[PDB]
């Protein structure tokens, strides 16, 4: 009942057609679109969305967590400044 | 221990003395290639090792230093490093330290 060609669209740019469409599919990757349709094409049991759910978060907070110490402790990878003792 | 070295070297010398004596060399200018001369004529061995074969030597160049126990008879140590364990390579390894500080602070042959 929207109107047509608004939602979803990209004008490509030059005929470069492929740049256009790996942009559209950017796009949708980053709302996440194509995550609904390939999950929505079966159906998972409340049970086990909330499982995986609960399992992403602790991945990604762990993931963040993990990747922030790595950055924190990257400093001191510099060259031994008291090399010899 | 230290005493116990004293008393090689004494002994040594007057070994020394004895084959000096005994191949009619002057003691005084009798010297250790001399020593080692007579001892090889003196004592034939076939052995093929030059470890296995008899020495007479100084006490210096035949015992093994075995590090001088590293503590006088007080038993105070006497390496300022030596507790670490490896006391000689520890002072090289500051002395080099020191001569790179010094360096720094001023400013196909070999291997």
């Amino acid at each position: 009942k929207h109107l047509k060609f608004i939602a979803r669209t990209v004008m490509v740019q030059e005929g470069n057609v492929e740049s256009a469409y790996r942009t559209l599919n950017r796009i949708l990757t980053m709302d996440g679109l194509i995550e609904d349709i390939k999950h929505r094409r079966y159906y998972e049991k409340p049970c086990r969305r909330r499982q995986r759910e609960s399992y992403e978060r602790c991945r990604r907070i762990y993931n963040m967590e993990m990747a922030r110490k790595i950055n924190f402790l990257m400093r001191k990878n510099r060259a031994d400044p008291w090399q010899g003792c | 221990t230290e005493d116990f070295i004293k008393k090689q070297i004494e002994e040594f010398n007057i070994g020394k003395r004895h084959l000096a004596n005994m191949m009619g060399e002057d003691p005084e200018t009798f010297t250790q290639e001399d020593i080692d001369r007579a001892i090889a004529y003196l004592f034939p061995s076939g052995l093929f090792e030059k470890r296995a074969r008899p020495v007479m030597k100084h006490p210096e160049q035949i015992f093994p230093r075995q590090r001088a126990i590293q503590w006088g008879e007080d038993g105070r140590p006497f390496h300022y490093l030596f507790y670490t364990g490896k006391q000689s390579y520890y002072s090289l390894m500051h002395d080099v330290y020191g001569m790179l500080l010094n360096l720094e602070k001023h400013q196909i042959g070999s291997r």
